[PDB]
């Protein structure tokens, strides 16, 4: 409950701070100040439109590498086992497999962006 | 190929280090004598109770007490 | 424990109901699949921690692995769908009937 | 008394943020052949309070195109996470003793990204969304290396607890065993926190203040102090991990003092680095941190798996 | 001049030193001349629950000795 | 596709089911099914057209839900009994949900709506694998748990598959959908008997594979995908009409061909358990399954259709495509009934 | 269907050690050598017979031998042992390594005597 | 299984962590180890249809260990009767259940 | 604090319900994140730290990619919040109310056996080992490197081949 308490304290700090920021100052609202910036001129279209991402393959392989992290992360407990050879070989195999996949992607120009 | 590696140590030395360290990690466990004491140390750690054993009357090599001569002397872990 | 297992099963059923009952988009369907994965993970993990079966604890990591690979290929198919039609909607995919 | 402990952990960190702003401005000044603030206080030791007060007296902007819920909630989350990250920090005795402190830190930061990434979306505008997507790319770049670096480093500590590193470093630093992992960790802490040269989300000359262009007041201030708090956190992490100070069970305040010294050095190093170099490109960052850092990171992880074994140096589980 | 930065650095350092010494002394004050116990495994928690139930007062940090 | 990729993908396709057989944990079983899922989509989507994208999306999105349902069944069994195997004294709801999801994986009615679509959206190969090799592990699940299934929905689904496959193939001019509805009907015949001597389910499976693979090859030899394209076969490669005819008449089970053995012996083992009228309905709708095969083989072998002027170029040039296994598989179908006691 | 048998309160009424955990971690290594026979008999019964109700008396002998042990430590070598465990209880994980000089006093006392 | 390739070669790729009483990483018993062991040792040599009714007592004990429904019912009944009596004023809880005992060690 | 776990489970149910109502993938990803957080918290409540932390990490790293995608593909001019549709808002309110009524119903037709409002918090942990060491979650997962090394290879093959699959689908 100590940790819950610390987090609630930080939460309430942030919310009290926002309450102050909103209800302490003065307001003069009108449509010409509440509309999006776009550098002095007006936008030509909405921002809720497609933004083509040109690193999507990199995103997906980041997901798979995240899973590889999740598999590598038990090693500090895997080392206090009696075998210490099966874990060695298996971790070697996992890392080498990941490196092989990275190399295939690299050579096939997956780390390059879709111009 | 020596010239190729000479070129790669100048251009792209990050992958040279990587392959070198990979091969070193794979080869050095085969070399050392200390490699075998790792499993032995992980085994020596008594995380669980050593459950005693019934005296059948035919257990000479098994000790009758903790600090008897018999059993695995862990002095190899001392002064390793 | 029986309470939370009931609730987790109902959560699975809700996410399944979701991914079955389609709307326009497909990304939402993939997210419903991720939610089903997550509820299954938590069920497995809680059963393993209750029973103290540390031998089965490698199962939920496998669930996450394969579910994330599933998500990956789904998102790649979504890339192709957008490159074809442009807008992610699942109603434009109506030309195999003919 | 736990609440008094919360105070003694939270308010000095906020004063430290506030005066880090001053130190940044003045160091960048003197590197730039000028004197920074020396007016508002004797040597400008009131400019942070002035900035805060002035920011909380300005009228906040609630635009029309915005999603007000995410808009107001993102700075809240930002500061909350920046301020909860200081919780398990052993300096030397922590406030909250967790057994998986580094996983808490990692998850908390990967969630801290979502402040940027939802404020940018909620603030319906172009440069805002640019900053958001650049944050996505940045996190894709750095998270893998951060995790595997930290794994390789704690693979000679034996646990994810932060307090065990103090005993791992009772007679030495982890910088001499792992200076390469330390380099890459430093530059990933530099990619995290959105700090120059890896800024790329408030990149004033590429974007016009991304993910804050629509934020004016205390919300923007919250983002600001969240950034300047995460800076000190990451310096504290580097100096707890690699630059292990002296514990001396009878003299723990010595640990606290050397921790202070090293954290100040590394934070001033962040400011130095802001002053010295130009900015990367958010695709060049990917190319760097995938094609140079991840190969060597995996290779050195293999090395640090082999090393406990062929040296008989497997650490203990508590 | 560059020595005009040391004031802010000094406030910053005095502020970063407090979270540590403060936590240490609060621990020693509540638990009593003793570091706050770490219980990373269930065995340490068992020891502390024991020492609580030995005390006569629900406090694990009285340390009954050979007077019993 | 470069060779490394083909090696990886075909290894994965082969190892999905192989993991599914040689595994007592239901979870590694699930893993094998997911390898079969993941590795199929690249080659479904290889030609990169909207039809292929739609086929792959439909396949993926239908199989993911079935996979999650199987995982639910497995996790509920683990909660109930603390094991990774469907014992007896499990819950019929768990077992029936497993059956439902496996039927969605196979393509059985009323979960059949995706198979003909997907099959039309992909080449002749990737229809062969999809209809033959992907059916083998999902069937292995049921075969391993045959004394635990409810003998009621197992038969209602079979009957629906029979009826709907017959009626759907009645009116399909496209051949890639005829093969799909044939798959539906034959999986119906399999699943009907699966609680009753599952050796016969594997018999029907092997017979069905041995019939479909050479038929797909026949379609491949000229890339025939329509009744009008297979009808221009008395000019292009007319030495194949004999085998095509006998194979279609084995598929629609007629006695002197070995494709009648599975239906006959299934009816036998179903009448040995007083499942009479169900078998009657099935045997009487297999006739409608035969009708469109008869229409097809009229169109291609007995009433030679008009051809084109440009089909003489095909006669000038020569061919190499028959892989020498079309002959063996077409002749081991259509002529192996007298060896039926050695098959059973 | 079958009732569970359980011992009475007075089948558990026992003279307890009433002794803390650092005082006990300090004398662990001597309590493992002395008072090992009874402890190992109790262990063998507790694991061979999977019932606590079948071994209460071995537990009572365990408690008795421990009490005799600390009575020896009290009548002989009480001050050095006091200093040892007092310095040991300061730590948070109760580490022997931080108190390595009071071990010497306690061990030399308990060696020259007994 | 379908293709017993493991039994052919004697390996155990997956058939050694099939249930609870199976080689936990360090020798920590899972709960219902004894019950599951006893059920499994009854249902050996037999297959299925005969074990489901010759080894029913042991499965029922296992099911009560793992899911543990009848003990919930028993404690719920005891609690309900206690609340009824305390509402009527008949029961008087003792010190060693109100929060005031003499701790044993 | 006895209703802690029930509150966490109910919150998870609501997160997955708001997910199943399918607003834009932004708020769907928000729901995934909140529900993964809640899942982590209950996995900790049952005595597991590693599994919860890893659910949290994986789902965060995944919803990052979902944001990057849905800004490009699953975006509209009006992303359809929960409040955007009176019908969705009605089904959400109705789902909360229906699950509450269902819990209050099954707490009647069975005194206990499926849900225990009366005894709640009394059945969570089920025979803890009060004296123990080297017992947390992480030893069981680290068994992927010893005594369960087929899970490790099969997972690694899934990831490895998934890379090739990604490249081929995208090409
Ligand atoms: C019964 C199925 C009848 C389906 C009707 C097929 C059909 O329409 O005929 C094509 C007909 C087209 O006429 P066509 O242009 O003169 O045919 C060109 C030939 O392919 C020209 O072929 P070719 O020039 O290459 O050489 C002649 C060819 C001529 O052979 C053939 O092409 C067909 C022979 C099949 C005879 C089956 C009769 C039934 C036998 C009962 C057993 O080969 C032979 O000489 C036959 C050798 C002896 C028979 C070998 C058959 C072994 C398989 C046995 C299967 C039995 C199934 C019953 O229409
Ligand atoms: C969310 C997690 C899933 C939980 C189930 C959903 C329960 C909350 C739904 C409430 C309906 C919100 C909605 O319709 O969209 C409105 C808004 C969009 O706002 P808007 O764009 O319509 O602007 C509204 C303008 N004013 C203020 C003038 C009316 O979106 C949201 O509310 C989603 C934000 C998260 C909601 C959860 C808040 C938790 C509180 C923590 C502080
Ligand atoms: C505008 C709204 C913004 C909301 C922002 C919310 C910020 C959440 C902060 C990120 C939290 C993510 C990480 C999860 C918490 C840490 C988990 C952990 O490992 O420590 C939990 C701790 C016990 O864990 P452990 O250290 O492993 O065991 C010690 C045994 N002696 O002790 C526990 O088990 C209890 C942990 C409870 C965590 C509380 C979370 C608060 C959520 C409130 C919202
Ligand atoms: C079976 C009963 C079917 C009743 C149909 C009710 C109509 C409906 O909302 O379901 C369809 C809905 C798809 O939504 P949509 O196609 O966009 O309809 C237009 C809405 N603007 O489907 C969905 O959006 C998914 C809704 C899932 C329901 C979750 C809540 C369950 C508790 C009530």
């Amino acid at each position: 409950m100590n940790l819950y308490t610390v987090i609630f304290i930080n939460i309430l700090l942030s919310l009290t701070l926002i309450l102050v920021a909103f209800w302490l100052p003065q307001m003069n609202l009108y449509s010409e100040k509440a509309n999006p910036y776009e550098c002095g001129f007006d936008p030509t279209s909405s921002a809720r439109l497609p933004f083509s991402m040109k690193f999507f393959l990199v995103a997906i392989t980041f997901l798979l590498f995240d899973l590889e992290i999740a598999l590598l992360l038990p090693l500090p407990w895997a080392i206090q086992t009696i075998k210490t050879s099966t874990m060695m070989i298996m971790a070697f195999i996992l890392v080498t497999i990941l490196s092989l996949g990275l190399a295939y992607e690299w050579t096939q120009k997956g780390l390059e962006w879709t111009e | 190929i020596s010239a190729f590696l000479k070129n790669a140590w100048a251009k792209e030395p990050v992958l040279v280090v990587s392959f070198s360290v990979w091969g070193l990690a794979i080869i050095m466990p085969m070399i050392s004598p200390y490699t075998k004491y790792a499993s032995m140390i992980n085994k020596a750690t008594p995380y669980n109770y050593p459950v005693p054993v019934r005296d059948d009357g035919n257990m000479p090599d098994v000790p009758s007490h903790p600090q008897d001569p018999l059993g695995p002397s862990l002095d190899w872990l001392k002064n390793l | 424990m029986p309470s939370t297992f009931f609730n987790l099963t109902m959560a699975f059923s809700l996410s399944l109901l979701g991914t079955l009952m389609f709307r326009s988009h497909l990304m939402s369907t993939l997210l419903c699949l991720e939610g089903m994965v997550l509820s299954l993970f938590i069920m497995t993990s809680v059963t393993s921690l209750n029973s103290n079966s540390m031998s089965s604890m490698p199962i939920p990591i496998t669930i996450l692995v394969f579910a994330a690979c599933e998500a990956a290929v789904g998102l790649a198919l979504l890339v192709k769908v957008s490159n074809t039609y442009g807008t992610d909607y699942v109603q434009n995919l109506n030309l195999l009937q003919c | 008394m736990f609440f008094i402990n919360i105070l003694t952990l939270l308010v000095p960190i906020l004063i430290a943020m506030a005066f880090l702003t001053l130190v940044e401005r003045k160091i960048l000044g003197y590197m730039q052949l000028r004197k920074g603030p020396n007016i508002v206080g004797p040597y400008g030791i009131l400019q942070p309070f002035a900035d805060a007060m002035k920011l909380f007296m300005k009228e906040p902007m609630r635009p029309l195109t915005t999603s007000m819920s995410l808009f107001i909630i993102a700075p809240t989350l930002s500061l909350t996470l920046a301020l909860s990250l200081w919780v398990p920090l052993p300096m030397p005795h922590p406030l909250i003793n967790l057994n998986l402190g580094i996983l808490f830190i990692l998850a908390t930061s990967s969630l801290s990204v979502y402040s940027i990434l939802w404020s940018g979306w909620a603030s319906n505008s172009k440069y805002s969304l640019f900053g958001a997507l650049r944050a996505v790319a940045q996190t894709i770049s750095y998270e893998v290396t951060m995790a595997i670096i930290l794994l390789s480093v704690l693979l000679m500590n034996g646990s994810y607890s932060l307090q065990t590193l103090i005993t791992t470093q009772e007679h030495m630093w982890l910088l001499l065993p792992a200076w390469p992992m330390a380099m890459m960790w430093f530059i990933s802490t530099l990619a995290e926190t959105n700090r120059a040269p890896f800024d790329l989300t408030e990149g004033e000359s590429e974007l016009v203040s991304g993910f804050n262009v629509e934020y004016a007041a205390g919300p923007f201030a919250l983002f600001f102090m969240a950034e300047y708090t995460n800076i000190i956190l990451m310096n504290a992490l580097t100096t707890i991990i690699f630059l292990g100070p002296l514990y001396y069970i009878n003299l723990p305040e010595l640990y606290s003092t050397n921790f202070m010294m090293e954290a100040l050095l590394l934070s001033s190093t962040f400011l130095w680095i802001r002053a010295s170099y130009p900015r990367f490109r958010y695709d060049q960052l990917m190319h760097l941190l995938w094609k140079n850092f991840l190969p060597l990171t995996l290779a050195l992880c293999m090395w640090h798996i082999s090393l406990p074994i062929f040296t008989a140096g497997v650490p203990p589980y508590m | 001049m560059w020595f005009e930065i040391l004031p802010g650095l000094a406030i910053m350092g005095v502020c970063l030193v407090i979270p540590g010494v403060s936590t240490a002394y609060i621990h020693k004050f509540t638990n009593g001349g003793k570091e706050k116990r770490v219980a990373r495994v269930q065995y340490q928690w068992y020891l502390m629950e024991r020492d609580r139930r030995i005390s006569g007062v629900n406090r694990y940090y009285v340390s009954k000795g050979l007077e019993n | 596709m470069n060779p490394i990729t083909l090696a990886i993908i075909y290894f994965t396709i082969f190892l999905g089911p192989v993991i599914t057989m040689s595994s007592t944990n239901l979870m590694l079983m699930w893993v094998g099914l997911e390898f079969s899922l993941l590795a199929i989509i690249p080659m479904l989507i290889n030609k990169k057209n909207p039809r292929s994208t739609e086929a792959a999306t439909k396949y993926f999105v239908t199989q993911a839900t079935a996979s999650m349902i199987i995982l639910l069944a497995i996790v509920l069994n683990y909660k109930q009994l603390g094991t990774w195997m469907f014992q007896q004294q499990t819950n019929g709801l768990i077992l029936n949900m497993t059956l439902m999801a496996l039927s969605m994986k196979l393509g059985l009615a009323p979960f059949h709506f995706w198979l003909p679509e997907v099959t039309q959206g992909i080449p002749l190969h990737m229809g062969l694998i999809l209809l033959t090799w992907q059916k083998i592990a999902p069937l292995s699940i049921l075969i391993q748990i045959y004394p635990l299934l409810n003998s009621t929905i197992i038969l209602m689904l079979a009957i629906t598959s029979i009826f709907m496959g017959a009626w759907g193939g009645l009116n399909q001019t496209q051949m890639r959908k005829i093969m799909a509805y044939s798959s539906i009907a034959h999986m119906g015949w399999m699943l009907a008997i699966l609680p009753y001597n599952p050796s016969l389910t594997l018999l029907n499976l092997m017979i069905y594979i041995i019939l479909t693979a050479p038929m797909f090859m026949a379609l491949m030899l000229n890339n025939s995908m329509t009744i009008n394209s297979i009808s221009l076969l008395w000019n292009k490669t007319p030495a194949m009409l004999t085998m095509i005819s006998l194979m279609l008449l084995s598929l629609g089970g007629l006695p002197p061909l070995t494709g009648f053995l599975p239906k006959w012996i299934i009816i036998t083992e179903l009448m040995k358990n007083n499942c009479l009228i169900m078998a009657t309905l099935m045997a009487m709708m297999a006739l409608l399954n035969l009708f469109f095969y008869t229409r097809l083989i009229y169109s291609t072998s007995l009433t030679m259709f008009p051809t084109n002027n440009n089909s003489k170029m095909m006669t000038h040039q020569t061919k190499t495509k028959p892989n020498l296994m079309f002959s063996t598989l077409a002749i081991m179908s259509t002529m192996t009934l007298p060896l039926a006691p050695q098959l059973i | 269907p079958g009732i569970v048998e359980l011992p009475t309160l007075e089948e558990l009424k026992v003279e307890e050690v009433k002794v803390s955990s650092a005082v006990l971690k300090a004398a662990a290594h001597h309590y493992g050598a002395q008072c090992d026979k009874t402890n190992k008999e109790f262990m063998l019964c507790r694991w061979e017979e999977k019932d606590p109700r079948r071994c209460l008396k071995e537990g009572k002998l365990v408690n008795g031998c421990a009490l005799n042990f600390f009575r020896q430590i009290k009548s002989h070598c009480a001050e050095p042992f006091t200093e040892y465990w007092t310095c040991l209880d300061y730590s948070n994980m109760q580490l022997f390594r931080h108190c390595r000089q009071q071990q010497a006093k306690f061990d030399q006392c308990v060696l020259d005597k007994l | 299984p379908f293709l017993d390739i493991q039994k052919k070669l004697g390996i155990s790729l997956d058939r050694h962590f099939m249930f609870l009483s199976a080689e936990q990483p360090y020798k920590n018993a899972a709960r219902c180890h004894a019950f599951e062991k006893e059920w499994i040792e009854c249902a050996h040599g037999i297959g299925g249809t005969r074990a489901k009714k010759e080894c029913k007592i042991e499965f029922d004990d296992f099911e009560e260990c793992l899911l543990r429904y009848k003990t919930m019912r028993r404690m719920h009944d005891i609690k309900k009767q206690r609340e009824k009596l305390m509402k009527e004023g008949k029961y008087t809880p003792p010190p060693h259940h109100s929060g005031r005992e003499e701790p044993r060690p | 604090m006895n209703n802690y776990i029930f509150v966490l489970s109910s919150l998870f149910l609501v997160g997955c319900l708001g997910l199943a109502l399918k607003p834009s993938p932004i708020y769907g990803g928000l729901g995934l994140i909140v529900s993964g957080f809640v899942g982590c918290l209950m996995v900790l409540g049952f005595g597991g730290s590693f599994l919860g932390l890893m659910v949290f990490l994986i789902y965060l790293g995944g919803m990052l990619v979902v944001f990057g995608y849905t800004t490009a593909m699953a975006t509209e001019e009006y992303p359809e919040t929960w409040g955007s549709n009176w019908l969705i808002l009605g089904f959400l309110v109705l789902g909360v109310i229906m699950e509450v009524f269902l819990i209050c119903v099954l707490n009647y037709y069975d005194e206990v056996g499926v849900i225990n409002l009366d005894g709640l918090g009394d059945w969570l942990m089920y025979e803890v080992d009060d004296v123990g060491v080297m017992l947390e979650g992480g030893i069981g997962v680290a068994a992927m490197y010893s005594c369960a090394t087929w899970m490790m290879v099969v997972a690694g093959w899934s990831l490895f081949a998934g890379i090739f699959i990604i490249i081929e689908i995208t090409r």
